[PDB]
RNA sequence: CUGGUCCACCCGUGACGCUGAGGCGCGAAAGCGUGGGGAGCAAACCGGAUUAGAUACCCGGGUAGUCCACGCCCUAAACGAUGCGCGCUAGGUCUCUGGGUCUCCUGGGGGCCGAAGCUAACGCGUUAAGCGCGCCGCCUGGGGAGUACGGCCGCAAGGC
RNA sequence: AGCGCCGGCCAACUCCGUGCCAGCAGCCGCGGUAAUACGGAGGGCGCGAGCGUUACCCGGAUUCACUGGGCGUAAAGGGCGUGUAGGCGGCCUGGGGCGUCCCAUGUGAAAGACCACGGCUCAACCGUGGGGGAGCGUGGGAUACGCUCAGGCUAGACGG
């Protein structure tokens, strides 16, 4: 499932802003830019994919969590793919501690989703509601994966530990497995499952996500193949 | 330097803290054979004589516990606490009568003794007293 | 002295029967079956919460009101329970059900600690043999508790061990009615009574 | 099920232009007597509502506490700040050595004869954080031995 | 004319070290003694305002003194309110000054932000207030009072 | 059969009287016309031939901190150097055996204390037995560390 050719895609970043925690990942510091060992990664993703393929094989739930540029789109994609989670654009403080109250906007969600659902009534002040239309959209703009999550995660990939600290601290907090790919700025103590490796190339963003997700279908049953590794 | 065994003591707590490997100690008999007490009692891997700069040193090999769950996954030390006793400043001296237990026996004390440098068990096993150098557990 | 005053208004303050009448005491006139809050013009008041300093005072008069005994013997005795080897609570136990009024009355040969006292302060009592006279002796195992020859005629022991051929004394101890002696076998154990009292806390009181 | 006890419960303030608004703190631990031990602090608008959600926080931060015949497995000091507990083991016979907070603590986790002093900040807050600390840190030789 | 200090080479001595009660020296300003100097400035002081007052602030004047030489005084928010020495425990950034193979690597300083850890908190953090050892100084409720008595010092003020 | 106490600490509360008065008070504090805090009364709590008070010692007081504290801003770094005495001191080999550790032995009176048993009816009181040390004298032994003496080193320190 893995990958050799996979170094011709990203093998790190980020130049001298890094975690001196990291360093046990990091084989030389060449262009300016601190070059990650995939060697590191092999074994890793050994240790990764070994962890995400046993956890959907017994019903789990793996909630993908990305928020940044480089990783917006391809995280809504591979979570729907495998019908996984995702958390797309603010990862809304408690989502996770604050779970059966966060979840209590996805019931408003899903009432809006039958107001709007022709008729109940539509008859009662347009004022009144194309306010709700605008309340609809905000809701979906930032619960449209969390709402799939009825119920709090058996782990959690995250994109960028440091950028997401949040999640992280959250996951933490309540003894969440924290999986998550992180290159040269962060703190790999705070990840449980780690890939080393860059988060900010959409070409490396992509391959160690969608060939991810291609892991956890054959892990519940059929296989396939095409995902939009867009160019 | 005033007390190379206090020095010692201190070097490899400093290291156990932020969880290093190894910490490698100016080279002296007597801490030898403290350091052959702390590998045999569990408290560290072990040691070897090396040379660094040219000068000989002791590099130590130190361990910790599994890692843990929840925030903060850093593991529990396996030496908790390693403290000097007798000082160049105020010497300590216990009879094998008045031999501390450590921690009810989950820890140790190192002492130095006219029959060598044993463990607070092992002071009794001999039943001699001696220079109550360190406690540990 | 004891004290020689009103006995129902004890058990109404510590909440509790403490079986210090003998007949009346299981009887509807008992006093705590009728009012069983404290006495005085306040008790039908709803209680506060009392301090943890009143829990342990509690149960410090409870155990010691039991044995009707001075707060000096009391603690005279607690101290050597306690300076004595390991389990002070039993020790303290053990000592006070070893005075010899309390065992008169645990014979049997008094229906209450009060006239079990007076039955040995007026020499109707004997220990091994000898008129002993003294409420605060200390019974230890083996003795035989007996009524005195000059006493065995008398209709207040008479009738009281007839109730008693009814009884089935502690197992510690031992009774011959009839002959109207008995026997201490042994100091009791933890169990051997179940007295309204958690001993524990009257070590917490003192430890203070 | 578990069982509770209210260590503490103070009245605190805040100002406005107005006067004083009051809060109320709820400092009550929880315990199995057989091991099971928890703390929680709970601030609320009325007495009631901070004495029951203390219980809540209590039922979610809880400690083994390895009891050995009644009494922990060896001598144990801890500082949070100021505040230091210590905490000796004890024979059977020997009773619960300790002021109203840190017995609290350990009456409810099971602990009948133990050694306390309380040094430094008598704080109870304080002193009871830092009681749940030493009986956090109490280890076994089986639990050492399994370390080295 | 003279001190300290850093760096390169790794050439010499072979533990010759660290701290340091006493001692001794240095010690901002102001002040003191004897001469000298005196533009500006300016305690005191005089005047003009302001004000209920204005022994002030504001204005116009102005003597010590501020300056020099020598001899005293020895105080301070004399502060980083942080004693000295040594070892150990992530890094990022800016700067001064050395050395190299001149990206940078490496020393010795000066700042900022921060790991672990410390702290009552504020904050400290390889320039520790962290982890350790040595030695010294010092604290032990506020006011009385840094006063009194005594002693030592000083020309005095006054200092210890 | 009495004495103290019932606002919190701290165990025990109501009525009257008084109205910043009279008074209470170990500390925090009570009394200004509805006082569980003053005075009496009822009731209640604690002890009991006692109960209270004053004085003083130890404790709580890790508040002189050996066990077992501190000094940026809470009280606390000497204004700074230099240096006497003194405290303290790197790596390696050995000689001694001062410290230190061990074994043996002498001393450590009786009484007291503690444990067992017993005599005064119990107890207090008292008899009989048992068990110990530390410290010092002496004899034997150990030599890791501290000490000393001797020899070697170069990591500290100093010099070119
Ligand atoms: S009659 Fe009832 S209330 Fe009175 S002393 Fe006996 S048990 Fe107690
Ligand atoms: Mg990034
Ligand atoms: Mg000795
Ligand atoms: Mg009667
Ligand atoms: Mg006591
Ligand atoms: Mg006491
Ligand atoms: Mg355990
Ligand atoms: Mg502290
Ligand atoms: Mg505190
Ligand atoms: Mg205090
Ligand atoms: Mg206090
Ligand atoms: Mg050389
Ligand atoms: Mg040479
Ligand atoms: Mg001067
Ligand atoms: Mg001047
Ligand atoms: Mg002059
Ligand atoms: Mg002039
Ligand atoms: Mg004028
Ligand atoms: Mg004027
Ligand atoms: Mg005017
Ligand atoms: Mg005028
Ligand atoms: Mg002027
Ligand atoms: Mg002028
Ligand atoms: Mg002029
Ligand atoms: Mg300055
Ligand atoms: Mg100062
Ligand atoms: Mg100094
Ligand atoms: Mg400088
Ligand atoms: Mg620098
Ligand atoms: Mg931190
Ligand atoms: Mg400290
Ligand atoms: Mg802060
Ligand atoms: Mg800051
Ligand atoms: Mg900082
Ligand atoms: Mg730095
Ligand atoms: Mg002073
Ligand atoms: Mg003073
Ligand atoms: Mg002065
Ligand atoms: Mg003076
Ligand atoms: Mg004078
Ligand atoms: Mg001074
Ligand atoms: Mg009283
Ligand atoms: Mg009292
Ligand atoms: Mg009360
Ligand atoms: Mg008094
Ligand atoms: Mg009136
Ligand atoms: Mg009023
Ligand atoms: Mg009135
Ligand atoms: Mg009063
Ligand atoms: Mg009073
Ligand atoms: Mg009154
Ligand atoms: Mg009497
Ligand atoms: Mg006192
Ligand atoms: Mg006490
Ligand atoms: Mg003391
Ligand atoms: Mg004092
Ligand atoms: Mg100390
Ligand atoms: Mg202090
Ligand atoms: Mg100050
Ligand atoms: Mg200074
Ligand atoms: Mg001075
Ligand atoms: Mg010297
Ligand atoms: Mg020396
Ligand atoms: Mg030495
Ligand atoms: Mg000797
Ligand atoms: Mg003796
Ligand atoms: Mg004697
Ligand atoms: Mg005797
Ligand atoms: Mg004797």
């Amino acid at each position: 499932v893995k990958e050799l050719l996979e170094a011709g895609v990203h093998f790190g970043h980020e130049r001298k802003r890094w975690n001196p925690k990291f360093a046990r990942y990091i084989y030389a510091e060449r262009n300016g830019i601190h070059i990650i060992d995939l060697q590191k990664t092999m074994e890793e993703l050994e240790r990764t994919f070994r962890f995400i393929e046993d956890l959907a094989m017994r019903g789990g739930t793996i909630l993908f969590v990305g928020t940044k540029k480089q990783a917006q789109d391809i995280v809504r994609m591979e979570a729907e793919r495998a019908g996984m989670p995702y958390v797309n654009q603010r990862w809304l403080g408690g989502m996770l501690t604050n779970f059966k109250t966060i979840s209590q906007r996805v019931h408003r969600l899903e009432e809006l989703e039958a107001l709007f659902a022709s008729p109940e009534i539509e008859e009662r002040p347009k004022k009144e509601q194309v306010r709700l239309k605008h309340e609809l959209e905000r809701l979906q703009k930032y619960l449209s994966g969390f709402r799939l999550l009825k119920r709090l995660p058996d782990a959690i990939f995250v994109v960028d530990p440091t950028k997401e600290a949040i999640a992280v601290r959250e996951a933490r907090k309540l003894f969440i497995p924290v999986i998550a790919l992180a290159d040269t700025d962060s703190d790999p103590d705070l990840v449980d499952y780690i890939i080393p490796g860059n988060d900010d190339a959409i070409r490396s963003i992509q391959l160690i996500l969608s060939r991810a997700v291609d892991l956890i279908i054959q892990a519940r049953g059929g296989v396939v193949e095409p995902s939009p590794s867009y160019a | 330097l005033t007390d190379p065994i206090a020095d010692m003591l201190t070097r490899i707590r400093n290291a156990t803290r932020v969880y290093k490997e190894s910490t490698d100690v100016p080279a002296s008999r007597f801490k030898e054979e403290i350091l052959r007490i702390l590998a045999r009692e569990g408290f560290i891997k072990g040691y070897e004589r090396v040379d660094v700069d040219g000068k000989p040193y002791l590099r130590v090999y130190l361990k910790y516990g599994p890692r843990r769950q929840g925030p903060d996954p850093r593991p529990e030390q396996v030496i908790h606490h390693i403290r000097r006793i007798s000082k160049p400043g105020r010497r300590v001296y216990v009879g094998v009568k008045e031999i501390p237990r450590v921690r009810r026996g989950l820890g140790i004390a190192i002492l130095s003794t006219s029959k060598g440098v044993l463990t607070d068990r092992e002071a009794r096993k001999l039943g001699v007293g001696g220079e109550l150098i360190c406690e540990v557990w | 002295g004891r004290y020689i005053g009103p006995v129902c208004r004890l058990c109404r303050r510590e909440g509790v029967k403490l079986y210090l009448k003998g007949e009346r005491c299981y009887s509807p006139k008992c006093a705590m079956e009728r009012r069983p809050y404290p006495p005085g013009q306040h008790g039908q008041k709803r209680a506060r919460r009392p301090s943890d300093y009143a829990v342990r005072l509690r149960e410090k008069q409870k155990l010691r009101r039991i044995y009707g005994i001075s707060e000096r013997q009391f603690r005279n005795l607690f101290e050597e329970a306690s300076k004595k080897k390991g389990v002070t609570g039993s020790v303290f136990l053990g000592l006070l059900e070893s005075r010899l009024d309390n065992v008169v009355y645990r014979l049997g040969f008094a229906v209450s600690r009060r006239q079990a006292r007076q039955l040995v302060r007026h020499g109707h009592i004997t220990v091994n043999g000898r008129r002993v006279d003294l409420p605060s002796y200390r019974v230890r195992p083996g003795d035989e508790i007996a009524v005195a020859e000059k006493s065995r005629n008398l209709e207040l022991i008479r009738q009281n061990l007839e109730a008693m051929k009814g009884r089935k004394v502690g197992p510690w101890l031992s009774l011959d009615v009839e002959g109207m002696k008995g026997k201490f076998l042994r100091l009791p154990d933890r169990e051997d009574l179940a007295l309204p009292v958690n001993e524990q806390l009257v070590i917490e009181f003192y430890s203070r | 099920d578990f069982e509770e006890k209210m260590i503490l419960i103070r009245r605190t303030a805040r100002m406005q232009a107005g006067g004083r608004r009051f809060r109320f703190g709820a400092l009550v631990v929880v315990g199995d007597r057989q091991g099971r031990v928890g703390l929680g602090f709970g601030k609320a608008p009325e007495v009631p509502l901070a004495v029951q959600k203390a219980g809540y926080y209590a039922r979610r931060n809880m400690v083994e506490v390895p009891l050995q015949n009644g009494t922990i497995p060896h001598e144990i000091e801890v500082e949070f700040g100021a505040s230091k507990i210590v905490l000796k083991p004890a024979a059977p016979g020997t009773g619960v050595i300790a002021g109203a907070v840190p017995r609290a603590i350990l009456e409810l986790a099971g602990v009948t004869d133990i050694l306390t002093k309380e040094l430094g900040s008598r704080n109870p807050i304080n002193i009871a954080y830092a009681t749940m600390e030493a009986l956090r840190q109490l280890r076994t030789k089986a639990d050492v031995e399994r370390l080295r």
